[PDB]
Order: structure tokens, then sequence, then C-alpha cells
């Protein structure tokens, strides 16, 4: 039993739990940014030019953590933290 | 009241529904043409 393998059986579960996490709340929460949208432009056909500058902000804010998941995942599995 | 319908031309917004909002306002219309009735008749009997 290699402690190579544990550390990196457990960061490979770790990554994916990260990105399993990171993939809800980015899928989810750019539904609901989208949904807004269409909502507003269903109601208001000329406010869309408006309605994408806070849209877009709010994907940022959700795509970012996302991106941020994402890099933290390929520090687990490749420069896998306390890896001997 | 009868109904006729003008082929066509952003929507509206309701509140509360507009279901409530038209009962509330259908007898105001009423009012209000009994009054532009009444207001004609008394131009015309001077």
């Amino acid at each position: 039993l290699d402690p190579n393998a544990i550390i990196t059986a457990g960061a490979l579960i770790g990554g994916g739990l990260i990105m399993g996490g990171g993939a809800i709340g980015a899928g989810i929460g750019d539904g609901i940014a989208g949904n807004a949208l269409i909502s507003g432009i269903a109601r208001q056909p000329e406010a869309q030019g408006r309605l994408f500058t806070p849209f877009f902000i709010t994907v940022g804010l959700v795509e970012a953590a996302y991106f941020i998941n994402l890099a933290f995942m390929a520090l687990f599995v490749f420069a896998t933290p306390g890896l001997q | 009241m009868e109904v006729e319908y003008v082929g066509e031309v952003t929507l509206y917004s309701f509140e509360p529904d507009p279901e409530t909002l038209f009962d509330a306002l259908l007898p105001r219309y009423i009012a209000t043409r009994v009054y532009a009735a009444l207001l004609e008749a008394a131009a015309s009997e001077s």
C-alpha cells in the first residue's frame, strides 16, 4: 500500500467534489440569472441593451467562483499538496 | 357592455392582477359614462 497511491486517490476524490460543487453552482446560478434576463427582455423588448450590463456582472460573480474552483482542482490532481 | 375587437396597434404590468383591476375599474367606467351623459344633458338643456 504505497502512501502515494492513497494520497492520489484522496486527491482525485477531492477534485471530483470540487468540480461537482463548482458545476452545480455555476449551472444553477447562470440559469437563474438567465431567467431574470429572459423575463426582463420579454416584458420590455428594448430593455435588453441595459440588462446585459448587470447580467454579465452576475455571470462574472458566478463563473469566477467556478473557475476559481477549477484552478484548485488542477492543484489537487497535478500538484497534489502533501504528496510525498 | 359588448366587445368589438380592433385588429392590432412592450406590454403592461398590472398590480395585483388584471382581473381585480378590471373588476374594480369597470363600475368606475359606468359612473364616468353616466357623468358624461349628465353633463351633456345639462349643456343641451341650457
